[PDB]
This record gives structure tokens, sequence and C-alpha cells, in this order.
RNA sequence: CGCAAGACGGACCAGAGCGAAAGCAUUUGCCAAGAAUGUUUUCAUUAAUCAAGAACGAAAGUCGGAGGUUCGAAGACGAUCAGAUACCGUCGUAGUUCCGACCAUAAACGAUGCCGACUGGCGAUGCGGCGGCGUUAUUCCCAUGACCCGCCGGGCAGCUUCCGGGAAACCAAAGUCUUUGGGUUCCGGGGGGAGUAUGGUUGCAAAGCUGAAACUUAAAGGAAUUGACGGAAGGGCACCACC
């Protein structure tokens, strides 16, 4: 199911990027 | 490309149809996709009947039938040889096998 | 099956008469006089017909 | 228990049926003979026997089963009474088939005696002898009209009778034959039976009424 | 516990069985009561009307 | 031993319960009410490896062991009740079912009526193995 | 239909077979009839697809009953159509 | 093993029987001599195989027709089933019954007057 | 043999019915709603399709109460194996059931907007109406139920054909198109980067909606034909195969 797993991989990367940027200011 | 005109299912004029669990593997599939087989047999085999009729206490008795209804998914029906694959024109025949 | 031996026709008709119903005590005895399985004559056909004609007289069923 | 030959300590007893049935001997059964605080009759009472009607009546009908209970022990005899009736598994499996309607009903009722009974009834639609169509289905209002007639006839026969007259109707099953006659004006029916009876409650022990069913 | 030897006569040969075709499948009729018959599997070369020796009569076998 | 003191011209009946599945088979004979046990023997008492416990041969050997103990205790005829596992599961009898029945006939017991007794739900709790089934 | 049947002259058995709105010119299947009963004999007029439980001038309790199609008469002496 | 006969044998045997039916018979040793003088055959071993199938075909032709072979003796009795049979001296006679709707069809065609009549069942047979 | 608790409605069950879709199967009663048909009832253009705005919306998931039979993410162990954080087995938390608030997604599929007209044949099937010779049931007719033979509406579908269309597979519509115009809503423009970054907005959270560019590339893709190949199926053969 590679497209469903590429979608899951992007969601966890975006959750990391969310928490990283919103801490800065 | 589309393989079957009926999508491999009986559903026309409906949204949802309830599932059933298979008699071999307990996989979950729709009641109208499942492959049916109703089996009627004697409790005593055609070899054994004579040995069990002569020890009977009664002057007349008739040995009972056993009734079972079976449900398969496509993978179990193919692997257990209940159904075979067919030629592109032969797939259209809806009549059951000869006796 | 329907009747396994024609003797067990009377052993049925006697039970509807014990319950007090005469119509279903006929029909049993009618088919047993009218089925190809029991067309060879036997001592039990007299007791059958002697019960049958008593019921046809008492219910006044001439046909 | 690790007894050496416990079958040396067992007494055989006879089992006797109610006086309605044409053959009155059921068979034989075991119990351990009496010891301090453990009497043999307390082990024999309350046992259930299930018997084919063809062994109570010496016909071939075979497919009705009757249940009997032990109530008291007299000498080497155990005395029994009615507890229910049922149809054999292979009979009911042979009736339910495709392209037909199946109709069922049930009631709770009392006799003129104190017994409370629960009854179940079944019937199936009939293929007419000229029919060229493949299916014999009834419409929903025809099914509702038939079910009211099943309950109406089935309650009428129990309310005004005792357990003696109730069992005399169940032996030939005149109940199912009267339902089958009445419904032919709504939709013809081809198999019709009282398929099960359960007993829910019963009166005091009453030894005189027990012996009236045995003398 | 113990049971006796039985003798039986071959009345028909039915085919060959086993992974390499090693065993013949055969019908036999007993030497005492000539109304009885069963089917058996046999290891060697077999011909119609041979007499076999059975160490048990009660066992019967289909297609291994 | 002691059966009934009558021993000529008529039969003494028991009930035989045969429970035949995959994995094992039971042969178990009782009093006519079902409350007292006379004897019980199983496929796993006759063989010495787990593959063989459901076999036709183990079931024949268990039935011959039961029928000798019946005659020794004075029973002469049997009613038969047959089971497969039932409930959510397969409800077809296991492979040892046919062999036990003929083996108690061939060893001299008289045969009464025979019944199928497997338990069937009107509808049931959820069956084991998940939505994708057991996969092999 | 063949390739050449003319549309201006349908036979009366071709016209009587088809739906009331799909004829060449429209016409109803319903009609008026005159009805009469025992005990009081004043004749009255009724419509064959009536919705009303009609009471006659003779004051009998039912002349006809309504139904999903034609109304049914209570065994009255006439079902005769009026001609026009 | 395999004893099936190839088309070189089967075609040569048919052509011999079409031309020389009056010379042939059931004796292999006489057929073997006839086939050597009416035909050029390159090998003794091929001559024996041709006379063998000719001997098989003669024993079939004594019972009935063989679809690939024709002879005057069998054609002239076919020509006697052709033409007219000994069966009857006149046709099956026109005195036959009529159903009421055929009587009405003939009435509109200005005909009838020579047929008996009866009606069918009350409702369509099932 | 008898008691208790929580979940579920087998067989009958079908290319059958109902609903805007998601969905809907034990009995009996109560409340409000609806399609088609019948009609020589009545109003008289009141209609079609839709930015903004609004109701409903499988399963999983979140918050607060009650319950907990069966099954079972995470987790603890037994096997298998080079390893096995998996497939197979034993046990089990959250959840799976009910009540009250949230959430707005799906291969949510006929991968196929809605309204209207026209263009071949045939046999069935569910509902309402119309006509007809017999058989069967209740009361003695009549009326009415079960069956049988036709006709008319509108419904879920099937078979057939050189209607015609198409790249073909196939389609009575996916037809009436270079002989190109019945009305009207949404929406695509070679393959990737990408449903990503950034701003707005809704949410308790998970997340939903809206949504780029720099840069990179000669093909990526659809339908069908002949080979080769399969731990796919069916026949047949060989001591350079096996018994």
């Amino acid at each position: 199911m590679r497209a469903k797993w590429r979608k899951k991989r992007m969601r966890r990367l975006k959750r990391k990027r969310r928490k990283m940027r919103q801490r800065s200011k | 490309t589309k393989k079957r005109r009926n999508n491999g299912r009986a559903k026309k004029g409906r949204g949802h149809v309830q599932p059933i669990r298979c008699t071999n593997c307990a996989c979950c599939v729709p009641k109208d996709k499942a492959i049916k087989k109703f089996v009627i047999r004697n409790i005593v085999e055609a070899a054994a009947v004579r040995d069990i009729s002569e020890v009977s206490v009664f002057d007349a008795y008739v040995l009972p039938k056993l009734y079972v209804k079976l449900h398969y998914c496509v993978s179990c029906a193919i692997h257990s040889k209940v159904v075979r694959n067919r030629s592109r024109e032969a797939r259209k025949d809806r009549t059951p096998p000869p006796r | 099956a329907y009747f396994q031996r024609p003797e067990n026709a009377l052993k049925r008709a006697n039970e509807f008469l014990e319950v007090g119903k005469k119509q279903p005590a006929l029909d049993v005895l009618y088919d047993v006089m009218k089925s190809k399985k029991h067309r060879t004559w036997q001592k039990i056909h007299e007791p059958i017909m002697l019960k049958y004609l008593e019921l046809c007289v008492d219910l006044r069923k001439s046909h | 228990k690790k007894v050496v030959d416990p079958f040396s300590k067992k007494d055989w007893y006879d089992v006797k049926a109610p006086a309605m049935f044409n053959i009155r001997n059921i068979g034989k059964t075991l119990v351990t003979r009496t010891q301090g605080t453990k009497i043999a009759s307390d082990g024999l009472k309350g046992r259930v026997f299930e018997v084919s009607l063809a062994d109570l009546q010496n016909d071939e009908v075979a497919f009705r089963k009757f249940k009997l209970i032990t109530e008291d022990v007299q000498g080497k005899n155990c005395l029994t009474n009615f507890h229910g009736m049922d149809l054999t598994r292979d009979k009911m499996c042979s009736m339910v088939k495709k392209w037909q309607t199946m109709i069922e009903a049930h009631v709770d009722v009392k006799t003129t005696d104190g017994y409370l009974l629960h009854l179940f009834c079944v019937g199936f639609t009939k293929k007419c002898n000229n029919q060229i169509r493949k299916t014999s289905y009834a419409q929903h209002q025809q099914v509702r009209q038939i079910r009211k007639k099943m309950m109406e006839i089935m309650t009428r026969e129990v309310q005004t009778n005792d357990l003696k007259e109730v069992v005399n109707k169940l032996i030939p099953d005149s109940i199912g034959k009267d339902i089958e006659k009445a419904c032919q004006s709504i939709y013809p029916l081809h198999d019709v039976f009282v398929r099960k009876v359960k007993m829910l409650k019963k009166p005091k022990f009453e030894l005189g009424k027990l012996m009236e069913l045995h003398g | 516990r113990v049971q006796p030897i039985k003798l039986a006569r071959v009345t028909k040969v039915l085919g060959r069985t086993g992974s390499q075709g090693q065993c013949t499948q055969v019908r036999v009729e007993f030497m005492d009561d000539t109304s009885r018959s069963i089917i058996r599997n046999v290891k060697g070369p077999v011909r119609e009307g041979d007499v076999l020796t059975l160490l048990e009569s009660e066992r019967e076998a289909r297609r291994l | 031993s002691l059966g009934p003191q009558v021993a000529e011209g008529e039969n003494v009946f028991g009930v035989c319960h045969i429970f035949a599945s995959f994995n094992d088979t039971f042969v178990h004979v009782t009093d006519l009410s079902g409350k007292e046990t006379i004897c019980r023997v199983t496929g796993g008492m006759k063989v010495k490896a787990d593959r063989d416990e459901s076999s036709p041969y183990a079931a024949m050997l268990a039935a011959q062991d039961v029928a000798q103990r019946c005659k020794e205790l004075g029973i002469t005829a049997l009613h038969i009740k047959l089971r497969a596992t039932g409930g959510n599961r397969t409800k077809t009898p296991g492979p040892g079912a046919q062999s036990a029945l003929r083996a108690l006939a061939r060893s001299g017991m008289k045969i009464g009526r025979i019944e199928d007794v497997t338990p069937i739900p009107s509808d049931s709790t959820r069956r084991k193995g998940g939505r994708r089934g057991r996969r092999l | 239909m063949p390739l050449a049947k003319d549309l201006l002259h349908p036979s009366p058995e071709e016209e009587k077979r088809k739906h009331k709105k799909k004829r060449l010119v429209q016409s109803p299947n319903s009609y008026f009839m005159d009805v009469k009963c025992p005990g009081c004999y004043k004749i009255t007029t009724v419509f064959s697809h009536a919705q009303t439980v009609v009471l006659c001038v003779g004051c009998s309790t039912v002349l006809c009953q309504p139904t999903g199609g034609k109304a049914r008469l209570t065994e009255g002496c006439s079902f005769r159509r009026k001609q026009h | 093993m395999g004893r099936v006969r190839t088309k070189t044998v089967k075609k040569a045997a048919r052509v011999i029987i079409e031309k020389y039916y009056t010379r042939l018979g059931n004796d292999f040793h006489t057929n073997k001599r006839v086939c050597e003088e009416i035909a050029i055959i390159p090998s003794k071993k091929l001559r024996n195989k041709i006379a063998g199938y000719v001997t098989h075909l003669m024993k079939r032709i004594q019972r009935g027709p063989v679809r690939g072979i024709s002879i005057k003796l069998q054609e002239e009795e076919r020509e006697r089933r052709d033409n007219y049979v000994p069966e009857v001296s006149a046709l099956d006679q026109e005195i036959i019954e009529v159903d009421p709707d055929t009587k009405e069809m003939l009435k509109l065609l200005d005909f009838g007057s020579l047929s008996n009549l009866q009606v069918t069942q009350p409702t369509v047979g099932m």
C-alpha cells in the first residue's frame, strides 16, 4: 500500500514541523 | 479494464448488504458475493449401510439424512477446487453443471 | 413414507375417534383402501373396511 | 472417587409411563444404594427421559419426541409424568426450503389444572397444482392474518381442558390439522405442526392426581 | 484382544495408486461367507482370482 | 458385575454419545436418562502421537473397547447421538465419526435409532480470527 | 410496426388498446349509469369510479361502496350505461 | 504397438474397390494376387497392407453402405427407394376434421362442407 | 439438571423490496410521513438548473456518565527462521454495547450531474388497475382469496441485432456530431516537485477547507496482438525422469 504509507509519512513529518516552528515565537 | 458486467456480485438496486464469516478461514465477505453449497447426505456411508441394517432392532427403519449449508470466499472456493477459471466467452454461462 | 404397513391405518383412526373427531378418522382409511402399495389382499383389509363402512353410515357419506 | 468396582454398589430400577400411552414400560436405570444422609430415591427423582412416540404407541411415526420426569419411587418402580414435546432435528431441516414463505407463532396459556404451558407453531405456503410461476410467497397482511388464526385456535384448545385432554390432542396433533383447514381461505398451507411445547410452572405435588394418571 | 487370519479372493482390479503408481487397488470376496465384499490396496503384481491373506478384516481403505 | 436380572428374549438399552471433530473423538455410553456414566473412551487413549488422535483407526479401537464393557455390565442395545463441535465453528462431523459407529455394530451391539445433536445458534457472538481470516 | 403503416387511420382495436392520454385524440374510460334497488324504486344516477358511499333517494344505507378502481354495487337491479 | 493405417494405404484401397468390385472377395491370398495386376505398387510390404484393408472393406460392404465408396449394385436399389414405393395405391384421403376457428377462417374464404368438428379443453393446458 | 449477565437475530434470503444518500430483516401496539395507480375533482404557468446560505452523512477517533458476554490495536509469552520487532498458537489493555455532546472523511463506485424529445426485437419479475373459459376454499348460490390466459401505467434488471457510435474493450446509450447550436450547474489542459511551503479559517485534539513557485525531465499513460514466464488449472509423454 505505498501511496497510503507515503501519506502517513508526510503526516508525521508535518506534525514534527508544526511543533518545531510554533515553539519559536 | 472491467472484467465482469455484474462486478462479481448480485447487488443491483441497493446500497449496503450484510457480511458473513466463511466456513474454512473466517474471512469476512458480503452475503451476495459468497459462493453457496447446500449438502444433503446419509449419516451412514454406502459401504457401511448393510452392516448397520442387519444389527438393527427394528423390522423396518430408514437411516436419517444430514443437512449442512456452506459459504466460501473466492480464495477458498478456488483453492478447494469448488470453482475453476474459464475462457473469456465461457464466463457468460449461468447454467449449473450437468448431472 | 405415508404408512409403513396397512395395519397402522386403524391404529391412527382409533386416535382421532378417541379425540372425538370422525372426519379425520376417514381420509386415513380412504387412502389406505386407494394406494397401490397395499393392493394384494390380506386378513387386515376386513377390519379396515368394517371400520370404514360404520363411519360412512354414521356420517351419512354415501359417495 | 477411586472405588474398586463401584458397579457392585448399584441397584437397577424400572421406569413406568403415564396411563395414556399404549406401551407403558420405558426401560431400566441405575442408582447407588442408600447410605447415611444419602437415600437412593433422592437420586432417582427429577430425572428426565426423552422417548419417540413410536415407542410409546407401537406405530412408525418416529418424528415426535416426548419428555417425561420421575416424581416418586414405589418398591423397584420409578413413576413418571409429562414435561414437554419436540420434533426430531432431521424432520425440521427437511421442511425449510427456497421459494416459499415460512410462518411462525407462539402463546403462553394455563389449563383448568394449575399448569402453565408455552406452545410454538409453524406452517409453510403450498405450490398450487396448475402453477407455472416458480415462487409461492404470501404478502405481509396475509401473513399477519394467518398468524392471528394460529394463536386464536392454539389458545382455544388449552384454556377449557386439563393436562390429560391436552396430551390426548398432541399425540395425533389435531391442533395443527385444524389450523391447516382454517387458513385455506387466506393462502393454502402444506406442512403445519405444533413443533414444540415447554412447561413454565406447575401446582403442588398431589399424590392422588399422580395415581389417577397411573391406575 | 487377539483376532484370527482371514483369506479373500480377488474379483476385480480397479486402478493404481500411491505417489509413484506403486500400489494396485482391488475388490475382494471372502472365503467363508461368499456374500461379503470389500476394497483393498496391494503392493506386488496382482491378477484376477488370486487369494490374499488379511491380518485384519475390519479395516477398509480408499485411495490411501 | 451385574446388569438387570432378566437375560433372555429381550434387550436392555443404553445411550451412546459420539463426539467426533478434528483434533479428537469421544465414545461415551450412559444410562437411558443420561445422568449415570457406564464407560467413556477416546482416540487419544489408543494412539501415542497427536496427529493420529482424530483418525478412523483410533476411533475403531475406542469403539471396540467400549462395546466389551457394555456386555460385561449387561447392556445389549444402543441409541446413538452424534456431535460435531458446533456454535460458531464448522458443524460437519470429523473423520473418525463413521468408523466408531460400524465398529460397535460389528462387535455385536444391537442398534436402535440414531440422531444428529450438534448445537446451532439462532444468531451468535463474534467468531475468532479477525476480519481478514486465518491466512495460509 | 412495418416501414409503411399510415398514422391518420388507426383501427378501433388499435385505439381501444392504448392509454387514455396516448390515443390520437383523448377520451375517458369512465361512464355514467342509472341504478335501482329493492324496497324503494326511485331510479338514480351514479359514476362508475365513485369515491362517495352513495345513499339513494329510497334511503337504503348503501347503494355502492368505493374501491381502488370501479365502485361495486350492492346487488342493485341495473348497471346500465347512459349512451352519451 | 500401433497398427493404424496411413492415408496412402486407405486411399489406394478405396480407388481399387470403386473400379474392380466384381473381381474381389474374402480370401486375402486371392485379393493379394488381384491387387498386383490391376495396379503398380512399388513394394511387396505396401502391396500386403493394401490387400489387407481391401479385405476388411469387402466384409463391411456385405452389410451396408460405406460413405466414401459407390457401386452400381447399391445405387440401383437406392434408385428403387427413389421413384415410388410399394406402400399404398392412393394418397392419405382428405376426409379430416376441423376446429371451430379453422371453420370460421374457411367461412370467410367461401369454403367448407366436407369436415367433422369438436371443441378443445376449457382452459390452457399447464 | 438448574440459575445469572451482556451481545446477536441463522435457515426462509432471491441480479427480490424500501430510502436523498449514508443505510434498512424475531412478536405486538402507538405517533407522524411517502412513491405508483384510479379519477369527466380543483387552482391556472405557480416551472427547470443553481454563487451566497442550510439539513443529513459508514468505520475509526476525542470529552462526560453507565455496562462489560464475545472479539481484540498496544503489550507479555510459545513456535518458525540467517534474523522475524511478521504470517501460525496461548493470554490481554484501549475499543467493541447504551445515553449526551463533538468530528465531516471513504475504491462515500454505475470509477458514468439533473430536466425534456426521438430511434429495433424477445421472454421474465415486483406494485396498482382493466378484461376472460375453467380448477380449488369458505356459507347453498353472489362477492372475495390461491392458480391459469391477455392488456395498460410506471420500477430493479436480463438476452439478442450490421440502429448508430468508439482507439478499442464495450454501450439501446457511452446513439440521433466536420451533414458540428433543446436548457443549465460543477470541472480537466505532458510527467514530477505536491495536496508540499506560506497566509486565512473551522476544531478540545486528531485534523478538515482554500492552496503556490524556484527547479527538473523525453516521455509517463490507455485498449489490444504474438511470444516467454508462474511456489495457476486441465489432458498426455521420457530408465540422458522416478518407482
